[PDB]
């Protein structure tokens, strides 16, 4: 993490990507001109009866918009626990100031 | 510029249209969904499309047409085709005196007659407004006093602004010829020309 200094935002969103590892699987489908204004990392339920599938989450991951009315998608599975937040301990006394690179006294 | 036909020029029996085509050109995108539904898509303009054909042409018959063909593809002009099976005159009258509400952009005319013309058209006659050159068929016709209540195929071409007259006898199709690439006809031993085909395009 470049941008993160809080250790446990990062501890959190290295949590965050270790469940969202865990659901690695894409879907790929075309849908008429209605449905028009689905964008990317979207709340979308898909229901194949065939599959054992009944409002299986997914998130937008791909959006192709064509002029003749016809709108491509490619979902990416996700899941509810992505997004709750496990419980972590404290490393407050884990700190370690650089307190060298000076004289010390007598 | 007309195409010769056995009503301006009768001397040539040959040029008679043996057989034409009335193409409806209306290019659309079909889709058909899994669960039955057929939808469609329009954005392209409709064309009619006109096919001739021709009998065996005698030495003089070839020479005037293809004099006439050559004069088109010289000028760059456009060849006027006349149907004789859409000259019912049924609406007889000045057509000048009529006036249509300007503002009608959509797939139906709205037009007073001002008691100026007799008779009423009929359903699937020939159909054109003076000032553009597309052709319209007449789909349905409602008269409720002297105003009438035209529905046309193609959707209106132009907005009207409220100048246009409707002209209902002597319509032609502003048409171009395609095919014009490669035009030839082959001369038999026996003298007559055979082998000619226009294939004519409504170029608005």
């Amino acid at each position: 993490f470049a941008n993160i200094t809080n250790y446990y935002t990062a501890r959190s969103y290295a949590d965050r990507e270790l469940k969202k590892s865990r659901y690695s699987r894409t879907l790929s489908f075309s849908v008429p001109y209605k449905f028009i204004g689905i964008e990317p990392n979207d709340p979308i339920a898909f229901t194949y009866e065939r599959y054992g599938w009944k409002d299986k989450f997914f998130l937008v991951d791909e959006v192709e918009n064509t002029r003749d009315g016809k709108i491509n998608l490619v979902l990416q599975e996700y899941g509810e626990d992505v997004f709750i937040n496990s419980e972590q301990v404290d490393n407050s006394g884990n700190d370690i100031p650089d307190i060298s690179n000076n004289v010390l006294p007598p | 510029m007309r195409l010769p036909d056995p009503y301006t020029n009768p001397e040539y029996p040959g040029l008679g249209f043996e057989s034409v085509n009335l193409v409806d050109n209306d290019p659309m995108i079909r889709d058909e969904l899994p669960n039955g539904k057929v939808k469609e898509v329009k954005i392209s303009a409709q064309y009619w499309g006109i096919n001739i054909s021709y009998p065996e042409l005698f030495p003089d018959e070839y020479a005037f047409l293809d004099s006439r063909l050559l004069e088109y593809k010289r000028t760059g002009d456009y060849l006027d085709v006349l149907l004789p099976q859409y000259e019912a005159f049924r609406v007889r009258g000045d057509t000048k005196s009529v006036t249509i509400p300007a503002g009608q952009k959509g797939s139906q005319i709205i037009l007073n007659t001002n008691g100026t013309l007799t008779g009423q058209p009929k359903a699937g006659d020939l159909f054109k407004l003076s000032t553009h050159p597309k052709v319209y068929k007449i789909t349905n016709f409602s008269s409720s006093g002297n105003v009438w209540n035209i529905s046309l195929y193609p959707d209106l071409f132009i907005t009207t602004t409220g100048s246009e007259k409707p002209v209902f006898n002597g319509i032609l199709f502003r048409t171009k010829l395609m095919n014009g690439d490669s035009f030839g006809s082959t001369l038999n031993n026996n003298g007559t020309y055979s082998g000619i085909s226009l294939s004519l395009r409504e170029s608005l």
